[PDB]
Parts: structure tokens; C-alpha cells; sequence
């Protein structure tokens, strides 16, 4: 899970909805019978898939926690500098706007 | 620091407004008149009016041929597509030849739309089902600044269930896409349990409903096989379907045709709009004839974008062909639809430049001596060899903790490693087969 | 619509032709290629008249001269709601499709057929509809208001309609159309258009659709989506022999009819010999679209035999064929040609440069002249002038070499270049 | 620790064995001779790990029993840990569920890694009891517990999902476990008194998780859902040229920002000298992009002709991958290098050789080839274990010598007795009389 | 009882450290050739060396493969022997190369011991045992359950800490009932009824099994033994009933996919973990290539790099022809058709073709496998024969001797039989002189 | 299941004898029950020429059929 979930990025960036339920025949109109797509909507209702992860991590893309850090030039070389600090037993004052 | 694999040191064809190249620019020497004429297609690239035109560059190895195709895509920009492509890739077992040379031309071309999203988050308060068919459910998602109530499809409650969703758990719903995703369980209720395996982040912002518009692009080719196959989704009859036909499939002139037409219809509102690209194929001589006769028609098109073809050869056969006989590899009848680009040479001095700029790129200090020597390897083996010499050396003056190359260092190289001269004169002379 | 930039044949439309089939010197882009025009006017009206099918013309010629100009303004002349196929000889070939299910499968794709279905819809703007909840009394009760500018009037809903208006939100002052037939509604607009008239009217729709089309639905569950998707996968020859009596049988109701669209193959010399062998039977049955076949080589080798046959084609199909020659154009043609590239590309060329781009054009060929005549507006945008001028087109002739001078030019360089052998030369001295 | 391993040809030799001089040793780390080669190849070895430099190839070269492949396993031994190598025989690219280009490509991928690190708190501390609160057909269960280490002694209250994975795993007052707050895996180390003592320091401790996952992996399970799948099932074809395309710069923005860092890794191939045509158009092209791995080759034939072509090329393969690559060549081995390599096998294999039958064996192994003679030396000691004495006797190397036919020898006896042997035409004599 | 073309090979029949015997396991000759692989089953059961290929030529019908069985035989039953063909290298499912490591991965055997104590028997009966809890409180507190326990010739009474209450909910046992209860691990299983119980009822669906035999508390240890190929194709494979996965294993095709590198060292990890512990015992096998001639280039070059893997066991081949153009390469010519790379790898062991005296020998003893006896004078035209047509057609007329013996209800075969058998089967000469003298395109 | 069998495209398969031998008794029940009526067919094949030597070989086989 921790591997699926760090390295899942790419999305598929152009999709058509509505498209998977008319790949599998059920929808609103079709040649299936009535009450089958829907004992097939509960069906697929009910069963699970271990795939979850991936599908949702593929679907849409997450900003994880990670970004906060890498978005910023400033932030790219303090943590170094207060790692640094740290080592070296100091302490430190930050000063803003 | 910097990765530099044969390039990195080109930067543009390097013309000026009136067109004239000048002697050293952007990392190259001399071909002042094939980066003219390359140009000169530049321009043609931009003005959009030409579709389906076809300009090969023939010349000998090391005479610059694919250096020069990657200034062109790196003239025209990034927002221009440029797809480099290689003559053995069109050679695949899931499908046919002849498809995969049509999807790159379709791949070729650019699209760029403008679309709004919806976007909704909150905290939940409430969740119920308003339970033959699977029953819609009210979410009562809270934003920081305020509160709605909304009734959501069937599927985006399944998407819900699977997601273990809780009440006092922050969410995220994409309203177009239906994509749900769950940030984790609020920042108020983290004192009820002192341990606990989920994370605590704050309520979202703002309000509950947002909106912005996004300049993304897409190519056309990925915007088909959107209409041609299912993609992703959080449902299973989404995965499902999407499992049901994993394998690629031709795509029959139907649905292209259709997809244009909704493309001139996108075009039409003003939302998006048609540029071309370039396609490039490199050693075009490996191709079959069945790709090149399928070529002489795919270019008369008009959707067709404007395709380099990059060969070196005499007078050969073609692939697949017995008796015929034509220059570069390519057929007659294709070679008509084609303009040339010749390539020359370069001299001795050419090759020192080539060799020193390569070496400031590479950052390493070479001595005017040692440079002088590797002049006349480069006269005396290939352009390559010199080229390819440069890192060895200055791992042995690192070694000799020396900051510059030596002649004794470039000697010793030549020692060390052999260039085909060397290896076929060692092949002709031996044992058993070295 | 349609956007298209520019085309090889994006000028020429519709061929050219007189009542008397005569052609003109210069009609609708089509110049040169007199006595071509007419017997493809006399194929065209052939197709037109559909009481002849499963019959093949050839069309032979030179490369670059007066071939698929022809089928492209017999097509276009032929013009919307007639089927035509234009498909390369290298396309039928496939990995997933056998080469036969993929020949007869263009031979179902040529040929249409046109079913008209009568409906009765009611169209018009909601001004307020009203639905309630199930009660003792009734089922649902509501009552919808469609206001048009002849008539208004309420009519009360049949439960299921109903559901049809809360499946779909619908708001109150939106143009729509509900089809009592089908049992479903169509929104047309807001109210962006205006009420035309009565309510219900009586309109009749057609649907022109293919063998191919009518084939692929009944082979599968979903065979629409088998049609775009190209999945097809080889249909099977009951269900096509089916399809055929239906077909039949809807013709004699007159429920149906079929059009005897057009065939073309682009480069037929690279089809393979099985191929060539199952046209011949193709040709002969009830059912076949008028076949048209194109190839510039001529006196060469079959693929898959050995001993060469004349035109690159089997005899046994050369019988089926009726066979068209062209001719090369004159250097009188090859101007007017060019001028015509000229006015579809929005390129100014003067008389000067007129007459050196036709005589490189007679000296080398036409495509590659009609190649500068784009690449020469360039040069001269850099100079600013509208016009093209001599020296631009001089300047485009010696940047872009041609294919006689490459060749020369490889002749005496050919040390420099790779050889059939693959003996190269990088090295300059010794 | 130790993969599963036996006895191998390459087995002895561990790291190149070059001084920092970079010039070698007579006998090093396994390796003996060679020195031109084993410097050239450390050479690279310290190109690799200077990293600065991407998409060049090299050649190996020579004749039968070498060491190129023995030398190549030497630059691959001295790489070390942490730096992706594949290898790869030139037969394996062709596949009929691929295409050739496209798993050329797919070993391009797997050799350039990408490293990528975390930080996770951990609490470890022994467990003083367990206090659980459930109901009979009740819902909501409550758990508490009480953790201790020496210098912390404190009491958690458990959440939801801490009870299940409690049951799970059974955790008792005597058993002490590690526990991760974000993942929520229990980690048992063993069990304390009914044999570790009490963990030192503080209950929680934050340290750094280090993962590591090479360029094919991302490629694969950005492709489709059950994409992962292809992954361990190894079933994957035709991946889009669109996502890689995209992940390259995915990486590229990962690079610039110092999240990810990538480790360059070495292809290497072997018998690349029956390749087609195509493969090599495909290298060509496919050395110049951004990311390249260090290719690295191995050709034993001489000139001869290229599969796919008629002609003849030098070396077995065309002259545009011979331009850009560099050609290392090799020589053979003296009479007493010889007898070097078959006393280190000796000494790999833990096989005692007496002074006599280590000559013999080096002159028949230099009438002979190497490899036979390093065949040799592994039955002898099975024959010489019948005599219940542990030495290598001459012989005994006479009767294994007898016993087992070297090549040249049987190439007579072929040859006299052809009318037995099944002949090129198909003609065979099977009766004696 | 069937017989073919085998069965009278019983292992090498050598002998205790020594030459081996003149006639031992239905091997007549060729001392050297099965002294030579009695060392080679010296060094299989060494367990040490990897990767190391043998190969035996010789003529046709020399014994090459009965030496290939023999050794086969020499192992044991439980070291695995894999017996493969050049021709079975194709498939059109994959390439060939993934099916030759396939196929030298499912040489190595891997066995696993594993030694539990059990409780099992009747139950007498099942009573808490009630104590103070550690925190005062108002509710009951068990200390202890016990459990008893009846088997024939013995009955014990135990004491199970209290958390057993919940698996033997889960169990569902009662009282009556036979259960299985595992030492250290714990929990229970419920195999069946007593037997005693299924009078109670006329009709019942559950069955009775009898009270376990011998002590309630036993001790006992099972050997497991499974390939490395067999436990890798576990892994790869998706198993599950219900699951989405599994439900698309159902409606398609299973089909070989081939085995990525990373999956395979990740099965050597844990193998190689498990036998660090002492649990896991590796032992390689053998892989047997008949009729080598048949292989492509593309798999002689795979195998020059494939046996100088560590783990790669060893492989023994055979070929028959003489200096034939390798597959694949028109121009070149290497002895036996195996390129002279890979010749270079391995040990040649030469045949000879067998004597009259031992042709003889070998029809004799064929017999008593056949169980038909045959005469002396009979025998000695079966000699000349086998010497003259071929050794398997004097081999071949066994049978058909025998049957028309039946017919003319002799025991045993008369010369008059071998003739007429001769008469009405024809060998390979007499059919080939046959096919020139007719005109009809026979 | 059923459901996506439906939903996949036919895709022809070699048929075993045995089956085509099931077909064969029942329908032979059936012609003896006189409840069904058996009528032979006629084959056409144009171009024989262009078939493969193993087509004409099963030919030999095919026809000895009953
Ligand atoms: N005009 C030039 N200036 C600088 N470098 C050049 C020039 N022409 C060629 N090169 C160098 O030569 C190298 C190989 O040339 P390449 O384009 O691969 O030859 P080919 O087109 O025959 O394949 C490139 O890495 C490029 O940097
Ligand atoms: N009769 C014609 N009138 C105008 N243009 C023509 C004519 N014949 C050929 N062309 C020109 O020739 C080009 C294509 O030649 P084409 O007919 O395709 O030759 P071929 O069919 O032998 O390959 C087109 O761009 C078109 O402008
Ligand atoms: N320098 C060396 N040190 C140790 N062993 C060597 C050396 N050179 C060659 N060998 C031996 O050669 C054997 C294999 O030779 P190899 O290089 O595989 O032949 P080829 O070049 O035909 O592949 C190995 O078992 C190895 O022990
Ligand atoms: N030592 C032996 N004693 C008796 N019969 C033998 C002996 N060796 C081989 N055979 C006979 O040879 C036959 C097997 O021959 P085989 O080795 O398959 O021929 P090839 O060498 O062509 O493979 C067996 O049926 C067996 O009866
Ligand atoms: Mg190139
Ligand atoms: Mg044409
Ligand atoms: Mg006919
Ligand atoms: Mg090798
Ligand atoms: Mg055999």
C-alpha cells in the first residue's frame, strides 16, 4: 500500500463519462432486461476489490502532504539549515510579516 | 549535477530576424545552410497553413542530421508537440503496422481546451440512505465559512462506502468526474481516542462550493482514446469495464472522423484551438515498404501534420523489396512528395570547436596540446571517437589529481580503449574469432 | 466545418462536367485530363443511374499524373448521402483481422441503406408543471403547461412520464421536446429558440445506414460500439447471409432502400495474390459496391509469386476490370496547375516567376514545384513583400535540393554514405 | 543476508580489485591477469559512480575463455549495493506477448533507479497489561493498555482500529511490540521474560524510512489500474509512449525540487553479437536521451554476419553502434595464469590439489581449453572420495581424464566412425554387420 | 504389469566404491560409460556444484537414454528428475527462452519438515473455573477452563487459559463431539462426531468418526517437499472465489505469462530464510534434454548464460548425430550440433555400440521382462538378426513371436515362429530396397 | 459472469469430436423418432488452387467421412 500510494501520480488526463456504463450494457435503455442490470448493480455493489487503492489513487491526482515543502524555494533550503542547527545543538528565532 | 548524454550543448538553430545563420551559435558549427533551410520550415511550422508536407535531411554519420531535428522541436517550443519516433518502433505484435503509423499522426497534433470544474468539501455531519435500484444519499458536508446540504448519485455513494467514510470526516467531491477523495477525520474530534492509526488535518477553508478553469492541454490522439475505450473509475463496474478489454485496438475512420467533427464543434465556441506539430522519424531506411506505400496516401491528407524523415545511405534496396533499387532507402514514388536537406562534413577546425565546446559544456579544462591531439584523432578515427574520449581522460587526471588534461593522459586513453579501425585490423589477424 | 488546413486535392472539387459529359478546358479545379473525365462522368453517371453493380474500372497512369485527382472528384461530385470507401492496399492488412473478413468487410461499408420511421412528438416551452406525490386517490397526479405561440394547452401525465420528468431536472422555462413513442425528452434550448406552431405534428425521420452497420449489430450484444471500437472480429457468414434475405424482404415491403455506393482502392499493385483471388468472387454476387482500383506500377511482380504478371495485377482480375489510362500532362497544364495551387494557397507568384516554376516543373516534376510554391511565400514574408519574386524562388531552388540532383550528388559522394554492403567511410584523410 | 547460492563459475571473484592508483594487482579480490582490461573497467566503474555523465556505450571484446563476462561480474561485484544492475542475454529480448522495441525499452528502465525518504515516529516499549471493554451483540467496543520502558511508564487509551489489529496479533503483558502510529502495523520483536531486555531510551522515537523503487516500476503502475499486477505477474505489453513521456518529467520536477534523487544504474548484455537489425536502429536513437544507463557489452564472435541482413559485418555488429561505442579488447591467458586460476578455483571450491596433478592439470588445461580444466578439478575430489584419503592425485586426473572426453578428442572419434553417427544427410549405419 | 522399451534398468549397477559390475540392473557393456556417470551421481548427490552440463554421444540405439534412466534411478524417487525433449522448447504461448528457465527452475526440489503436538479425543466434559479478578468487580472472573479428553486406552483431564473460550465458540464444540487441538499454536478444529451418537437418530447429515486411536496426546512430524517452479507460480497467481480478480479469472483464459527477475528473487529471499532456520533443506535436481540436435540457436546462446547462474542445477543432454549445421546458422558446422561455445561448458561421455555376444545378452534378457522364454536354437537367429536389420527389430519381433506361438498354442517360440513373424513384419532396409524396384510411388 | 460472456466478442474455436459426436446421437435419436428430418447439403469451393497442401491433405481424411 505505501509503495501504490507514493508512486501513483499520472492521471488519465482525457475520459468520457457515461461510457462505462454503456460498455457494460447497463444503462437506462438498452437490449439487457430490466431487473438483471440491476440484480448486476447490486452485485457490484456488494463485491469488494483490493484494487481500490490504485483506482482511486489513478482517478484523481493527490497532493499528498508532501507538496508543502517543495512548492517553496525558501522551504527547500531551511529544513536543511534547522537540521543543521539541530545537530549542532542551537536554537533559533524566525522572524516574519 | 548535470546530465549530459550526447546533447544539452544545443540550445536553437540560433538564426537571426533576417534568417542568416551565423558561424557559432547555440552549439554548432558550421551547416550554415541546413539550419537556413531548417528554418525556413521553422516558419512554415508556424504559419499553419501547409498540412501534410514531408522534408527528409539526408547525410552521412556524425554529420549532424538528428542534432539538427532536435533544434527545430526545441525552436518551436514547448507548446508545441513534437513526438521523435524511431523507424523499428513501428513494428508491434498487439496491432497492425500500418495503425501505429496512423496514431502518431494523430498524436502529432495538439489540442488545448478551457473547462470549469466544481469542486465541493466539508466535514460530514450526516449521512442516509434514502433506501431492485441502489438509493440516492444526503451528505451534509460543513465548510469552515458555512453549510450545505446535497443529494448524490447512486455510484458516488458506493464510492462513498468503499471509502469507509465516517461521520466528522473531512472528504473531497469532484463534481463533473464524480471523483471522491477523503483528506482524513477532523481536527475536533482528534482528543477522542489518545491513540488512534488515522491522522487529524483542519477543516477546509472557504466556502463549500468552488470553482476555477484550467488552460490544460491534451493531445488529440488521448482525447480518442477516451471515445474509443473506458477509463478509470472508483467503481468497480468501472474497473470492470475497463478490465473487460485491456488490450489495444485499432480504431476504425468512423470514430476519427466524429471526433474531429466534435473537435470543429469545440472549435467553433471559441474554447479550444488546432495547432499542428512535427512528427520525426529516425532511420527511415528500416521501414518497410508496406509503411512507406501507406505513407504516400496518409500524407495526402489534411489532418495529416508535417513529418521529418532523417536517413543515411547510398543507393540500397528497400525493406521488403527484391529487385527495386532507389536512394536512401525510400521509394521513388515517396521521394517525390519529399524535400531534401543535404548535409555536409565538417573540416579539421570544425572538429576542434566541436570538441572544445563539448568540452565547456561537459565543464573540463583541456590543454591546447592535448586539444590539438584530439583534433587529429578526430581527423584520423571519426568525430565520435574524440567525443567519446573526453570523460575517460579526465578520470585519469583526476586519478593524477591533475586539473587539466595532458597528452600523456589522452596518449594513455588512446591505449586503453580502441576505436573500429583498431578492432577490425585486430580482427583480421587472430586466433579463433576475437 | 470540418476543419481542415490544407489538402493535397483541397482545390479540385466535384471533377468538372458539361449536360453533354464534354469536359472543360478548366472546370471547378479540374484541369487537363480530357478524355479521364469523361469516362469517369460516364462511371459517375453509372453509379448515379445504381441499375448496374459489382463492376471494376482501373485506373492507370504515370505517377503525379491525372489518378487520384480523378477519384477524388468523382467522389466529391458524387457528393453527401452516397457512400464512398477510399481505403490503401496496406491498410486491409492486419494482425487481429484476417485479410478476406477485412476485404468483405469494405464491400458491407460501401453499400447503404436508408429506413424512414414515422413519430409523433410534441414539442414546446414549460411554463409550469406540477407533480405530486402518490395518494390514496391515485398514483401520481400532475399536470404540465407546454405553451407554444399557435396553441397552448395542459395535458396530464401518464404516471411513467412522470418519472421521465423527475428522473431528469427539469426547470420551468426551458424549451423542450417530448416523444410519446419513444418515451423520452429532448431539450432543444432555453427560453435561444422560439415556439414554431402546434404542439403535435406528424414528421417522418430516415436513417441511412450501412450493411455493415446492420451486420455488426446483430453479430454481438452491443455491435454499435463494436463499429467504432474496430473489435469486430469476424463476423460470422450466416449472420451476413441472414441480413441479406432481411434486406431483401424490407425491399419488397418498401420499408427500405440501398444505394450503390462507390469502392475505391488506393494502391492495389502491393495487395496481396489471396486477396486478388477472392475479389474475383466478390465482383459476381448480388450485393457489391462499383470498384475502382488505382496502380502506378506497371509490368512488375505479383506479391506471393514468383513470375511477374503485366500492370502488377492477375489476368483473372484484369478481366473483371475495365481499364483507364492516363496521360502526362504539357507544359501548357502545368502553369494553370500551378496557378491554381497559387489561388488556393493564397500565394502571389508573378508572370517571371511563373515561367521558371513551369519549366522546373517540365524539367523535374509537378509535385515538387508545387512543393516550393509554399515554401517560396516564406522567403519572401522575411523580405516583407506581398509578392513572390525570382530571386525567392531561385533561393528555395537551391536550399532544397531535388531528387535528380540528389542522386547525382550521392553518385559521387557515395564513400561518404552507407552501402547495400554497409561499408562507411568517417574518417577524412587516409 | 546470503541469497540461495552454490558453487558457480563467477562465484570467486568479489569486487574488481584495483588499487586507487586505479592500476592492478597481479592477484586480487579473485581476479588474476587482465590488467589493460580490469583497469579500463575500473575506469568505468569510477564513471558510474561519479554519475555526472549519461548515454555512452562500451564494448567488451575477444576470444572464448576470457573473463570479459568474469570481468563484467567484477564491475558489477565492485558497484555494491544500491546502484540497479540488469543483465540481460541478447536472446531474451525477443518475446512474442512484446515487441522487441519495446522490450529493449523495458530494459533501459529497470536500470536507472530512484530513492525516495520519509520520516515515521515509532513507539517501542513492554506492555504492563491489557484492559479491553466489549458487549455481546454490543457494537462499540473500548480497549486500554499500559506501556513501559525504563525511563517512561504510561498508560494509552485504544482506538477503534487499535483493537482490531490487538486481537490480531495476540499481545500479552509478557510480549513486548513496536508499533507505528501512521501505519498502524504491530511489529512483534520476540517475546521478554515468560529473550530480549527492555528497549533503552525514550518510548517514542521518530526515524527516517528510506524506499527505493526503479524507473520500470513507475512506468508500469502509472498504466492501468491492475497495472501493479504486471508487476510480480511480469504481463505487460505495448505501454503507452505518452506516460513515459510524462513520467520523465514527473522526474525531472521531483530532481529540481530534492525530494527524489536518482541513482544511476549499468545495463549490461551479453551475447550481443546475434541481435536484429532493428534492436540496434532502436539503440542507436535510444543512447542519446536524457536518461541512459551506462551499456556495457560482451562479443565473442569475429567478423561474421549480422541477423536480419545478408551481408557481412565486422565484429558481428553494424558500424553506427560501433562508432559511439567504445571497443575494450582482451587476451588470452599465459601457462601460468592458467594454472593461477585453477589453484584459486581450487581454493573456491575448498578442494586441496597436490604440486604434480596442479602441473599436469595446467598442461592439459593449456593443450586444452580453461574451462574444461576448471571442470576437472570439481569431479576429481568425488573420485579421489572413493579412496578415503583427501588429496588430488595424478592419477586420478588420468582416470577423470579418460573418463570425460575433451572436444578436439572427440572431433577424431567422430570422424572415424561417421558411418555410425547420423549423418548431415540423414544416412546412419546402426548395424554392426 | 506393463512394459515398454523399459523396465529392465534397475539404476547404474555399480558397486561399492569399485568398478562397476559386467552385467548388474540389465546393463550388458559399456563399463566406462555408466562408471562415468556413477561419478556424476557422486556429484549430483554432492549438493554443491551448480550449472555444471554433461553430455553423452554415441550412435542410435547405443543406450544413451537408458543411461539418462538409469542415473534417473540412481537419485531416488524423492530427488526431482525432469525428463524434457528440444522440440518441447517451443510454445506458442511464450517465448522459448521463458520456458528453458521455467524448465531449469523446476529441477530443485525444496522439502519442509514440521513436527506439532496434538490433543485430540472425546469430550468428557467442559466446566469454568472461577477465581478473583486482579481489580475487584461485581461480575464473574475464570481463571482457568477445563478441558477432558477421551481417546482409546487413555483419557486425560487439561487446563486452557481462559482465552479459549472464544475459539471454541468459534469451533461450536459442545460436549461428545471429537475435536483437534494444537499444542502451542492452540485454537481448535472440529473433524466430526463420535461414532457412539449416530444411533440416536435415524437420520442425520452429519457423520460419526470413531474415537482417535492410541494416546489423546500425540507427537508426530510431516515432511512436505515442493518445487521452487511450483511455489513460484503460487505466488504469481491471483486465488480467491469471490474476489473481483478471481472473478475475472472466470469468463477468460488462463495463460503462461512470463516471470519477471524481481518475483523470483523475492521467492529466493524467503527460501533462503527459511533454510538459515534450519526448517527448509534445498536439494537441485536434474534436467534431462533429449534429442539437443533440436534446439534453435537462440536457445544455445540462453543456456551459455543460464548455466553460470549460482542457483542453476545440473543438466544432462543427448545427442545422437554426428557434425550437422546448427539450427538457425546454414554456414556453420560444430560436431554433434551443439555449438562449440557451449561444447566448450561440458563434458563429452562417449558410447560404443554393443558386441554380438552382448546383443545376445540383451534379447535374453529381454525375455524374462517379456516373460516369454525362448530356445536356444531360436535365440541364435534373433542374434543375426539383431546384428544384420538392427537391435530394436530383434527386440520388436518379441511380441509378435509370442502371439502367433499362441495361435498355434505353443509356450514357447520355434524358428518356424521367428521366421514367419519375420515374414509379416518388414524392417527399415527391406522396405527401403522395396520402395525402388515399384513404379506406383510407394 | 453470463452477463460479460454475453458482452465479449464470439470468437471461433476448435471444436472437439466429441460434442460433434453428442450432436450426432441425439440427432440420431431424433430421425428415429421421426420427430426431425436429415437432408444432405452441397459444398462449393471456387479457386481450389490457392489451398495449402495440408488443406488438401485434411481433404482425404474429410471425405471418407460418413
Ligand atoms: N554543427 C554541429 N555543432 C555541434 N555539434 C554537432 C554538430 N553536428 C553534429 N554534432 C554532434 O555530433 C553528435 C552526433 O551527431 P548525430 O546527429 O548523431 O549524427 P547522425 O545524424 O549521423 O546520427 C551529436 O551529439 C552532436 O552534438
Ligand atoms: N487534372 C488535374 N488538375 C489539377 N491538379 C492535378 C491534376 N492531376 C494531378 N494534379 C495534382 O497532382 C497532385 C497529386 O497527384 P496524384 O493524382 O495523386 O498522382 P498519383 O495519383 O499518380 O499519385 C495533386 O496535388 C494535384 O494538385
Ligand atoms: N581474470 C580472471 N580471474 C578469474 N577467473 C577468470 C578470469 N578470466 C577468466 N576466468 C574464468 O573463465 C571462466 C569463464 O570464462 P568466460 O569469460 O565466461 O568465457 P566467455 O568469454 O566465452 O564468456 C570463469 O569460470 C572464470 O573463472
Ligand atoms: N546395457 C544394456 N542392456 C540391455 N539393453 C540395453 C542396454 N543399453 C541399451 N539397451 C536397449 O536400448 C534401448 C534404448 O536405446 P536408446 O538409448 O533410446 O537409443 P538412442 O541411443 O538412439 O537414444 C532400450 O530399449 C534397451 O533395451
Ligand atoms: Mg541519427
Ligand atoms: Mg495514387
Ligand atoms: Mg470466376
Ligand atoms: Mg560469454
Ligand atoms: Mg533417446
Amino acid at each position: 500500500r505505501k509503495i501504490i500510494d507514493t508512486f501513483a501520480v499520472l492521471t488519465p488526463s482525457a475520459v468520457s463519462l457515461d461510457m462505462r456504463k454503456l460498455a457494460l450494457g447497463l444503462n437506462d435503455d438498452s437490449s439487457v432486461g430490466e431487473n438483471t442490470r440491476l440484480k448486476v448493480m447490486q452485485n457490484c455493489f456488494e463485491v469488494s476489490n483490493p484494487l481500490h487503492q490504485l483506482q482511486t489513487k489513478l482517478t484523481i491526482a493527490f497532493p499528498d502532504k508532501s507538496l508543502l515543502q517543495y512548492d517553496c524555494g525558501k522551504l527547500q533550503k531551511l529544513a536543511i539549515l534547522l537540521q543543521q542547527l539541530k545537530d549542532n545543538g542551537h536554537r533559533a528565532l524566525i522572524f516574519t510579516q | 549535477v548535470t546530465r549530459t548524454a550526447a546533447h544539452t550543448h544545443i540550445k536553437g538553430l540560433g538564426l537571426d530576424e533576417s534568417g542568416v545563420a551565423k558561424r557559432v551559435e547555440g552549439g554548432f558549427v558550421g551547416q550554415i545552410e541546413a539550419r537556413e533551410a531548417c528554418g525556413v520550415i521553422v516558419d512554415l511550422i508556424k504559419a499553419k497553413k501547409m498540412s501534410g508536407r514531408a522534408i527528409l535531411l539526408a547525410g552521412g554519420p556524425s554529420t549532424g542530421k538528428t542534432a539538427l531535428a532536435l533544434a527545430i522541436s526545441q525552436e518551436l517550443g514547448p507548446k508545441v508537440p513534437f513526438c521523435p519516433l524511431v523507424g523499428s518502433e513501428l513494428y508491434s505484435v498487439e496491432v497492425k503496422k500500418t495503425e501505429t503509423l496512423m496514431e502518431n499522426f494523430r498524436r502529432a497534433i495538439g489540442l488545448r481546451i478551457k473547462e470549469t470544474k466544481e469542486v465541493y468539501e466539508g466535514e460530514v455531519t450526516e449521512l442516509t440512505p434514502e433506501d431492485k435500484t441502489i438509493s440516492h444519499v444526503i451528505v451534509g458536508l460543513k465548510s469552515a465559512k458555512g453549510t450545505k446540504t446535497l443529494r448524490l448519485d447512486p455510484t458516488i455513494y458506493e464510492s462513498i462506502q468503499r471509502e469507509k467514510v465516517s461521520i466528522g470526516d473531512v472528504i473531497y467531491i469532484e463534481a463533473n468526474t464524480g471523483a471522491v477523495k477523503r483528506v482524513g477525520r477532523s481536527d475536533a474530534y482528534a482528543t477522542e481516542f489518545d491513540l488512534e492509526t488515522e491522522e487529524y488535518v483542519p477543516l477546509p477553508k472557504g466556502e463549500v462550493h468552488k470553482k476555477k478553469e484550467i488552460v490544460q492541454d491534451v493531445t488529440l490522439h488521448d482525447l480518442d482514446v477516451a471515445n474509443a475505450r473506458p477509463q478509470g473509475g472508483q467503481d468497480v463496474i468501472s474497473m470492470m469495464g475497463q478490465l473487460l478489454k485491456p488490450k489495444k485496438t485499432e480504431i476504425t475512420e468512423k470514430l476519427r472522423q466524429e471526433v474531429n467533427k466534435v473537435v470543429a464543434k469545440y472549435i467553433d465556441q471559441g474554447v479550444a484551438e488546432l495547432i499542428p506539430g512535427v512528427l520525426f522519424i529516425d532511420e527511415v531506411n528500416m521501414l518497410d515498404i508496406e509503411i512507406f506505400t501507406y505513407l504516400n496516401k496518409a500524407l495526402e491528407s489534411n489532418i495529416a501534420p508535417v513529418v521529418v524523415l532523417a536517413s543515411n545511405r547510398g543507393m540500397t534496396t528497400v525493406r521488403g523489396t527484391e529487385d527495386v533499387i532507389s536512394p536512401h532507402g525510400v521509394p521513388p514514388d515517396l521521394i517525390d512528395r519529399l524535400l531534401i536537406v543535404r548535409t555536409l562534413p565538417y573540416d579539421k577546425d570544425e572538429i576542434r570547436t566541436i570538441i572544445e565546446r563539448r568540452a565547456t559544456v561537459e565543464r573540463l579544462q583541456v590543454e591546447s596540446s592535448a586539444l590539438d591531439l584530439l583534433a587529429t584523432m578526430g581527423t584520423e578515427t571519426s568525430l565520435r571517437y574524440a567525443l567519446q574520449l573526453l570523460a575517460p581522460c579526465g578520470i585519469l587526471a583526476q586519478t593524477s589529481n591533475r586539473k587539466e588534461i595532458v597528452v600523456n593522459d589522452v596518449n594513455e586513453a588512446k591505449l586503453l580503449f580502441l576505436d573500429a579501425k583498431r578492432s577490425t585490423k585486430i580482427l583480421e589477424t587472430s586466433a579463433n574469432y576475437l | 466545418k470540418s476543419l481542415s488546413l490544407i489538402a493535397a486535392h483541397s482545390h479540385i472539387t466535384g471533377l468538372g462536367l458539361d449536360e453533354n459529359l464534354q469536359p472543360r478546358p478548366t472546370s471547378e479545379g479540374m484541369v487537363g485530363q480530357l478524355q479521364a473525365r469523361r469516362a469517369a462522368g460516364v462511371i459517375l453517371k453509372m453509379v448515379q443511374n445504381g441499375t448496374i453493380a459489382g463492376r471494376a474500372v482501373l485506373v492507370a497512369g504515370p505517377p503525379s499524373t491525372g489518378k487520384t485527382a480523378l477519384a477524388m472528384g468523382v467522389s466529391q461530385s458524387l457528393g453527401k448521402d452516397v457512400p464512398f470507401t477510399a481505403i490503401a492496399g496496406s491498410e486491409i492488412f492486419s494482425l487481429e483481422l484476417s485479410k478476406t473478413e477485412a476485404l468483405t468487410q469494405a464491400f458491407r461499408k460501401s453499400i447503404g441503406i436508408k429506413i424512414k420511421e414515422e413519430t409523433e412528438l410534441i414539442e414546446g416551452e414549460v411554463v409550469e408543471i406540477q407533480i405530486d406525490r402518490s395518494i390514496t386517490g391515485g398514483h401520481k397526479q400532475g399536470k404540465l403547461t407546454i405553451k407554444t405561440t399557435d396553441m397552448e394547452t395542459i395535458y396530464e401525465l401518464g404516471n411513467k412520464m412522470i418519472d421521465g420528468l423527475t428522473k431528469e431536472k427539469v426547470l420551468a422555462g426551458d424549451v423542450i421536446s417530448i416523444d410519446k413513442a419513444s418515451g423520452k425528452i429532448t431539450k432543444l434550448g432555453r427560453s435561444v429558440q422560439c415556439p414554431e406552431g402546434e404542439l403535435q405534428k406528424r414528421k417522418t425521420v430516415v436513417h441511412t445506414v450501412s450493411l455493415h452497420e446492420i451486420d455488426v449489430i446483430n453479430s454481438r450484444t452491443q455491435g454499435f460500439l463494436a463499429l467504432f471500437t474496430g473489435d469486430t472480429g469476424e463476423i460470422r457468414s450466416e449472420v451476413r447471409d441472414q441480413i441479406n434475405t432481411k434486406v431483401a424482404e424490407w425491399k419488397e415491403e418498401g420499408k427500405a432502400e440501398i444505394v450503390p455506393g462507390v469502392l475505391f482502392i488506393d494502391e492495389v499493385h502491393m495487395l496481396d495474390i489471396e486477396c486478388f483471388s477472392f475479389i474475383n468472387r466478390a465482383l459476381e454476387d448480388e450485393f457489391a459496391p462499383i470498384v475502382m482500383m488505382a496502380t502506378n506500377r506497371g509490368v512488375s511482380k505479383t506479391r506471393g509469386t514468383n513470375y511477374k504478371s503485366p500492370h502488377g495485377l492477375p489476368l483473372d482480375l484484369l478481366d473483371r476490370s475495365i481499364i483507364i489510362t492516363t496521360k502526362s500532362y504539357n507544359e501548357q497544364e502545368i502553369k494553370t496547375i500551378l496557378s491554381i495551387r497559387a489561388q488556393e494557397e493564397e500565394v502571389e507568384l508573378s508572370s517571371d516567376a511563373l515561367d521558371l516554376l513551369t519549366k522546373t516543373g517540365v524539367e523535374t516534376s509537378l509535385r515538387y514545384s508545387s512543393n516550393l510554391i509554399s515554401v517560396a511565400q516564406q522567403i519572401a514574408m522575411k523580405r516583407k513583400n506581398n509578392t513572390v519574386e525570382v530571386e525567392d524562388v531561385k533561393r528555395a531552388y537551391l536550399l532544397f535540393l531535388d531528387s535528380a540532383r540528389s542522386v547525382k550528388y550521392v553518385q559521387e559522394n557515395e564513400s561518404q554514405y552507407i552501402d547495400d554492403q554497409g561499408n562507411v567511410q568517417i574518417s577524412i584523410a587516409k
